[PDB]
């Protein structure tokens, strides 16, 4: 009558910023998104996923606009479909422990939506709309888009790298209060 | 300053929010500052 072994648990919590009762708290949110298919014991070490759909309608994330993204990028395949080990992963990341520059290296991948290494005119145009419900004009979102890459492209390519990116948000003084998902 | 709308496009959404209304104010607010942004670059034009 376990869910986990003691192995099991010691691995999350060295892999995760969680504590084991907060493990054994995640493991049972997961578990209640999809209860027919998530099994109770996990020392039989399944390989089953939540699909997409359950995990972007969470009460933590149904109302971000980038929900999807984040999801894509925390899941073992890109495309949403998440095993418990990544939503732990996910919510580790986004939890209030997480340090600045693991923060800002999953913030630039969320924003990266060609998964390029680079976010670029294109990658700019997806966030703002998003940011903005399409309430821009196509216009107005150019010039912004433009100005983001006059100000943050420190290298002069066109496009953010990593580099540019994390020169950039290290500085913002809302950065962290921001991009934080609490479980 | 220098990061002016840098910040306004990736220091913006709240990934707090988990309430529908409080989300549709947020948005209008993002979007609302965006313009007034637009508006004061212009100017500065
Ligand atoms: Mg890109
Ligand atoms: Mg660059």
């Amino acid at each position: 009558q376990t869910v986990f072994t003691h192995e099991q648990l010691e691995a999350y919590q060295d892999c995760t910023f969680f504590t084991r009762k907060e493990i054994m708290r995640l493991f049972y949110r997961y578990q209640d998104l999809a209860p027919q298919l998530v099994p109770l014991d996990y020392t039989t070490c399944p390989d089953v996923k939540v699909p997409y759909e359950l995990i972007g309608s969470m009460p933590e994330l149904k109302d971000n606009p980038f929900r999807q993204r984040i999801a894509q990028v925390f899941s073992e395949d890109g495309d949403g479909h998440m095993t418990l080990d990544n939503f732990l992963d996910m919510f580790s990341v986004m939890s209030e422990m997480a340090p600045r520059d693991l923060k800002a290296y999953y913030a630039f991948k969320i924003y990266d939506f060609n998964n390029d290494d680079y976010i670029c005119a294109w990658d700019l145009e997806q966030t703002v709309t998003k940011l903005t419900r399409g309430e821009l004009s196509a216009e107005e979102v150019s010039l912004v888009c433009e100005k983001v890459l006059d100000e943050a492209d420190g290298d002069h390519d066109g496009r953010l790298s990593l580099e540019d990116f994390q020169n950039m948000i290290l500085r913002a003084p809302d950065f962290l209060s921001t991009f934080h998902i609490r479980i | 300053n220098t990061f002016n709308f840098s910040w306004k496009v990736f220091c913006s959404w709240d990934y707090l929010i988990g309430n529908p209304e409080t989300a549709d104010n947020k948005f209008n607010s993002i979007t609302m500052n965006f313009k007034e942004a637009i508006i004061e670059e212009r100017a500065a034009q």
